[PDB]
């Protein structure tokens, strides 16, 4: 669980490898709020924050 | 979208210096020369003090996998550091190379490529796989013993490995 | 022949934007490796550059906007995001270790090679991690955090009355532009794509204003543009320019995301054609400062830059890549050079001779004889 | 058992010079200089020297075991070679480096050990076990293409041989 | 102190005199690698012989022995036969490829040698190839076919009215001695074994003859002598040979077989020994021409004359034999020195008296002042 500095404090990025099957090898991309609740896409992340981050040019991938 | 004007956006014209006023500006606080391309040397000098940069470099790591140590020695950062031994030693072929040999035992420079150890690379491998290229926490979580800098510069020349081929 | 200098601090290649982010400075410590082992290091003077200190960079910046860089860190970064948003510092400028390091290096580069020119002991000065162009005075933008061409501009203004200003990047150069907007002393010519694209800014009439007025030529294009049409629009141009403008320092930033196949970039350009213009500008035998800028498919930003550094040395290097660390880089080719691609250029000779005219008629707007 | 005195036996014994008479002795035809004594260069520069004929040696062997190679390149006939290579070259450093290293490719000195092929290193020790230490039917039956002379010198460097173990 | 010229061609050390035969050429290799990897090698003047021609062969030497000489063969043995018997070639002194290319070198480096010392730009010349002193005019013995010491000698009588000849060797130096017996300009000197001991000659009453008499020197002796008693019976005789003789160029053939645990020699010397003659010798300062001689344990040869070259750079060296291409020749120890063996020394001190006294009295026959 890495901070996400670019996001407001305590918000923190978690990247898992796939260990099994059709994407053996890929990942996966978690975000974590400060509380420790769990997202996943970029526009749960948005609904959540709402208006105060703009998210628009946000890489969910990358954090930046 | 837009180009603003103002004190807050343009820059202070410098103004030009008078025929008596002088620029004020200490060059050694700017720069430090790292090759003079004036040399009493000839190309043929200076690649022939190539090769022996080289040839040391692998009779260096002989004393403690023949192609693999002089593909090793011939990696660029033994020639970077053989072209400033010429330059620090003032083009003087004969000081420079007792540089190189400073007291009969020659001298190893080692990229971190080579340098990691064996675990070290494998750790590398596990934090990769798992956290992609995010290499801050790749160091936090996986190798906290290295700087941050060091595994960028590992990264790079590990992506043109051999045995690494993630395309197809 | 000319006599060049190249600025370069190895830790430059090692510094990282961030996971996912396109500017990756190791570019230039690929640019770096090609010329040792072109052989092209060894005839050139090779200068690491001391770091710039804050008190340099407030030559032009906020003397609390660089005190926010020097400050702000990945520690103390939910501490600081009141002021990261007044600074633009995010989404696509992210924070990141080392990050003032970073700028210190590229701003040093960029100042000690404008002495030197103003010292008059080169001709030709390079500085590849430098043309981050742009930055603004109270503000980060599109990947610059720091304006070294601002300031290396400033430096040259002590000794030169006129600086020209010549930007090649894909993308409007805007940064230098809006620093120097209202003066006649710098003239800044920008030839980019627009409409659509960042910065949104350096359209036809964007002309300049105050003393600053006729004084800053933008040249906008659509997608596609070939070596040949680029070429074709270059020249003419900036012949009239050296006619009307009369610099006698010329600052010409090498941006390389104007290249074909690039990330981000649309244009369809080739190293040669790219090169061109360098060579072009080269000819009029001005104290000339070489920057380099975008570029984000580096293996080309490698070759351009590599490419182009020979030209200021007018040396000729083969199309065979010389061995180096990253030589597995360059593809199954191993060639320095690239061709362009089937892309469509939407730059008809209609839509370039409007503009052509148009700015021929702003350039006669100056004063001459 | 016997001391013979007469014409036959005596030397005929070589008158003293005059002081005006000169010996007639062209010092050319009796010796060719191998090594001076007396040289602008110290023990460090010729030591140095050697550690560099050395490394040169062993990257030469690399370019067609790494221990094996700098060892190789680490035996006499390699420093002989370099002690000849600085008197040749004047005494001088940077000139003699070049020798090494002509076109920027490096020298190779093989003596007659690492020579020989590996079949025969082995058709030697099938001839020697089979014949003894006679060397003329040694070449004659078993390595009729080698020279005796160089025969001679192989055995004598492969009696130090590892693998071999005639003692106990 | 004292400039040394060191001569060797590289071939010497590969001519074979026979399968079962105990002079082995390769034990001056073995000197010439440890030389040069003591760090000797380094500090005098190296010379290659050119080849002897039977020119200067004849010099002393039969024209039809040395034509001989250069004409037999393995191949033409069977037809040469006759002469064979007549000039001793065969059991103990066999036939064998190269043979006369091997006797132009071992002369060749020895006259090269005189005419340096003549030339007057040495002190020192040393060729431990040469020192083969049981030759004779018209005929071979004792390993030896040409007398290299001989010519030698003749050439230094051009500008040196009396040559001293000193013999360590074990075997008595008939050689040098038969070709000088009947003059005064040089004086034989030789330390040996005698009784049932090869070449039979050399006896407290071999004095000489005509000119010759009261100038060729012999000390008999017995197995098994120490350095100790070796030592305190060379220094005396030899300050009287100087005192009395007053030679103006010495010429030491340091025969190794002197040494102790040699294959065919009985005597219990050591390297330290044998060398403190030597050293004897060059501190009376005279043009100085070391040679070698036998020596049949090889390992020790090796030892000795590379200590004895240090003696003649009075130079110190380890007692550490540096490594080589034949170090593994050197036992499980690999040190430069050995130690005598518990052989009993049957030269009792009342044996050497009676003949240091003999000889005190012949010495004493010479002219003085
Ligand atoms: O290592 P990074 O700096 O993050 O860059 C890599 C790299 O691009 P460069 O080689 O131009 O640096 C990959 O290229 P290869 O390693 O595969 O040669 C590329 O993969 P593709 O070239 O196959 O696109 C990948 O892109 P992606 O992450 O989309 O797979 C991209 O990473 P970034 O996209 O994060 O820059
Ligand atoms: O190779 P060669 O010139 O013929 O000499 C060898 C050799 O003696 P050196 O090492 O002194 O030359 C042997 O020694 P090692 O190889 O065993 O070390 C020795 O064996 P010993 O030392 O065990 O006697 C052997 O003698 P022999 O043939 O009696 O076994 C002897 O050969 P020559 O006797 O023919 O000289
Ligand atoms: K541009
Ligand atoms: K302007
Ligand atoms: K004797
Ligand atoms: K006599
Ligand atoms: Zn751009
Ligand atoms: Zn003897």
């Amino acid at each position: 669980r890495m901070d996400c500095p670019a996001l407001p404090p305590g918000w923190k990025k978690e990247e898992v490898i796939r260990k099994s099957g059709l994407s053996a090898g890929k990942s996966d991309v978690y975000y974590f709020s400060p509380s420790g609740k769990k997202f996943r896409s970029k526009p749960q992340l948005a609904r959540y924050l709402g208006n105060t981050v703009d998210l628009s040019s946000f890489d969910f991938r990358t954090g930046k | 979208g837009e180009i603003r004007v103002g004190n807050r956006y343009q820059a202070d014209i410098t103004d030009l210096l008078k025929e008596g006023e002088e620029d004020g500006r200490d060059q050694s606080r700017l720069e430090t020369q790292v090759w003079e391309a004036h040399n009493p040397l000839t190309d043929k000098q200076i690649d022939q003090f190539l090769v022996v940069a080289r040839s040391v470099g692998t009779f260096a790591r002989a004393l403690d996998s023949l192609h693999m140590s002089a593909a090793a020695a011939s990696r660029d950062i033994t020639l970077f550091h053989a072209m400033d031994t010429l330059h620090k030693n003032i083009y003087d072929i004969s000081k420079a190379i007792s540089a190189l040999v400073p007291q009969g035992g020659p001298v190893l420079c080692r990229d971190e490529m080579e340098e990691w150890s064996a675990s070290e690379a494998n750790l590398f491998e596990e934090a990769l796989e798992k956290y992609g290229k995010d290499f801050t926490d790749i160091q936090q979580d996986f190798l906290p013993w290295k700087s941050l800098t060091s595994i960028i510069e590992y990264y790079y020349m590990w992506k043109t490995t051999d045995r690494y081929v993630q395309q197809k | 022949r000319r006599k060049v200098c190249y600025y370069y601090d190895g830790d430059v290649g090692n510094y990282y934007y961030g996971q996912g982010h396109p500017m990756k400075p190791h570019r230039i410590r690929m640019t770096h490796n090609l010329l040792l082992n072109y052989g092209l290091y060894r005839k050139m003077e090779i200068y690491r550059p001391h770091k710039a200190n804050a008190e340099e960079m407030t030559k032009y910046h906020s003397d609390d906007y660089i005190k926010f860089l020097r400050s702000i860190r990945p520690d103390n970064m939910s501490e600081y995001s009141k002021q990261m948003q007044r600074f633009n510092v995010g989404e696509d400028c992210p924070v990141f270790d080392g990050l003032f390091e970073f700028c210190q290096l590229s701003t040093g580069g960029s100042v000690a090679s404008a002495v030197k020119l103003n010292k008059q002991q080169t001709d030709i000065a390079v500085n590849w991690a430098g043309g981050l162009h742009h930055a603004k005075k109270s503000e980060a933008s599109g990947f610059c955090y720091v304006n070294d061409i601002v300031l290396a501009i400033l430096e040259l203004l002590k000794y030169h009355q006129r600086v020209l200003y010549i930007d090649i990047d894909i993308h409007h150069g805007d940064g230098v532009e809006e620093a120097f907007y209202t003066t006649d002393r710098v003239m800044t010519v920008s030839f980019h794509k627009y409409g659509e694209y960042f910065p949104g800014t350096g359209d036809l009439r964007d002309i300049g204003a105050g003393k600053g007025k006729y004084y800053a030529v933008n040249y906008p294009l659509r997608d596609g543009i070939d070596d040949e049409s680029y070429e074709a629009i270059f020249k003419p141009v900036m012949s009239k320019v050296m006619e009307m403008f009369q610099p006698s320092a010329v600052v010409l930033q090498c941006g390389s995301d104007s290249l074909s196949g690039d990330r981000l970039g649309c244009f369809n350009l080739t190293i040669k054609g790219h090169a061109k213009c360098v060579e072009f500008v080269k000819s009029f035998n001005l104290p000339m400062l070489m920057l380099g800028g975008g570029g984000y498919t580096i293996r080309n930003v490698a070759r351009c830059w590599t490419y182009e550094t020979a030209v200021a040395l007018d040396t000729e290097i083969p199309n065979e890549l010389p061995y180096n660390d990253y030589f597995e880089y360059f593809g199954p080719d191993f060639k320095l050079h690239i061709s362009p691609s089937n892309m469509t250029n939407q730059n008809t000779n209609e839509y370039l001779e409007k503009i052509k005219q148009r700015l021929f008629e702003n350039l006669r707007m100056l004063p001459h004889a």
